[PDB]
């Protein structure tokens, strides 16, 4: 119902391309400028993710990024509201990247936390939270996107939490061993995102390989405090990263911290030439 | 997803 036609999509430059899909910047009607993505015929089917997409309009918040139209035809296209700066992860690593300190990605962090609250408020699994599904747009906005299209992968590997497609170094061990995914799970993921926050995109677990990976987290290695950044950020890191789920912290908390942060938690910080 |  939400369905509209592929030639009312002009798709004008290339802002991406990834394992299920490709990301365009583009005009709905020669009138409105949207991103549009595209998935490769195979990645899900056309009937669940319609299904989902009717969840997917359902949710409505201002750190979330919005749906406008998709086409549920193969190849599937999903349309929504354009971010001018593209992915966190091409931000970070980016020009601008070396102009950021610790408020404005403690101030990312918190935007990105303030939309996964209303999804932990809507009771809402993202299932893949990273600085990759991160979209950023003008004046530091940073909203969260994709959430719920991690479900509806029919690949065979990924099915299985394996074979690399998987981003295993952000899964939660409980969910990657035994695919449980919850708004905890997703916490896990945040934690994660955190580092690569602090250090402007650098791949997690540096030197580990995604086969590495499980075992040693299993076995209670957890990413060290980065460069220039305060324990009291890194010990929040390692309570999303608690074995038991339970005791990682929510959303609601995890945004109030990051906003409080310079006042309640380091109000002596003082910016140093990374962070 | 679509940003490999």
């Amino acid at each position: 119902a939400w369905e509209i036609p592929r030639e009312s999509l002009r798709l004008e430059v290339k802002l991406g391309q990834g394992c299920f899909g490709e990301v365009w910047m583009g005009t709905w009607n020669g009138t409105t400028r949207v991103a549009i993505k595209t998935l490769k015929p195979g990645t899900m089917s056309p009937e669940a993710f319609l299904q989902e997409a009717q969840v997917m309009k359902k949710l409505r918040h201002e750190k979330l990024v919005q749906l406008y139209a998709v086409v549920s035809e193969e190849p599937i296209y999903i349309v929504t509201e354009y971010m001018s700066k593209g992915s966190l992860l091409d931000f970070l690593k980016g020009e601008m990247g070396k102009y950021l300190r610790l408020p404005q990605l403690v101030d990312m962090a918190a935007q990105i936390a303030s939309g996964m609250a209303y999804v932990e408020r809507m009771n809402y699994v993202h299932r893949d939270l990273r600085a990759a599904n991160i979209l950023v747009g003008e004046n530091l906005v940073c909203k969260v996107a994709d959430f719920g299209l991690a479900r509806l992968i029919e690949d065979n590997e990924y099915t299985a939490r394996q074979g690399a497609k998987f981003p295993i170094k952000w899964t939660a061990p409980e969910a990657a061993l035994y695919g449980r995914f919850t708004i905890k799970s997703d916490v896990w993921s945040f934690g994660i995102l955190l580092t690569e926050l602090t250090t402007k995109g650098r791949v997690p677990y540096p030197g580990m390989v995604n086969r590495e990976v499980l075992d040693q987290v299993e076995r209670g290695y957890r990413m060290p405090c980065p460069p220039e950044c305060p324990e009291s950020l890194h010990d929040l890191m390692c309570q999303c990263w608690r074995k038991d789920p339970e005791e990682r912290p929510t959303f609601e908390y995890l945004q109030a911290f990051l906003e409080d942060y310079f006042t309640s938690t380091e109000p002596q910080y003082q910016p140093g030439e990374n962070l | 997803a679509f940003f490999a």
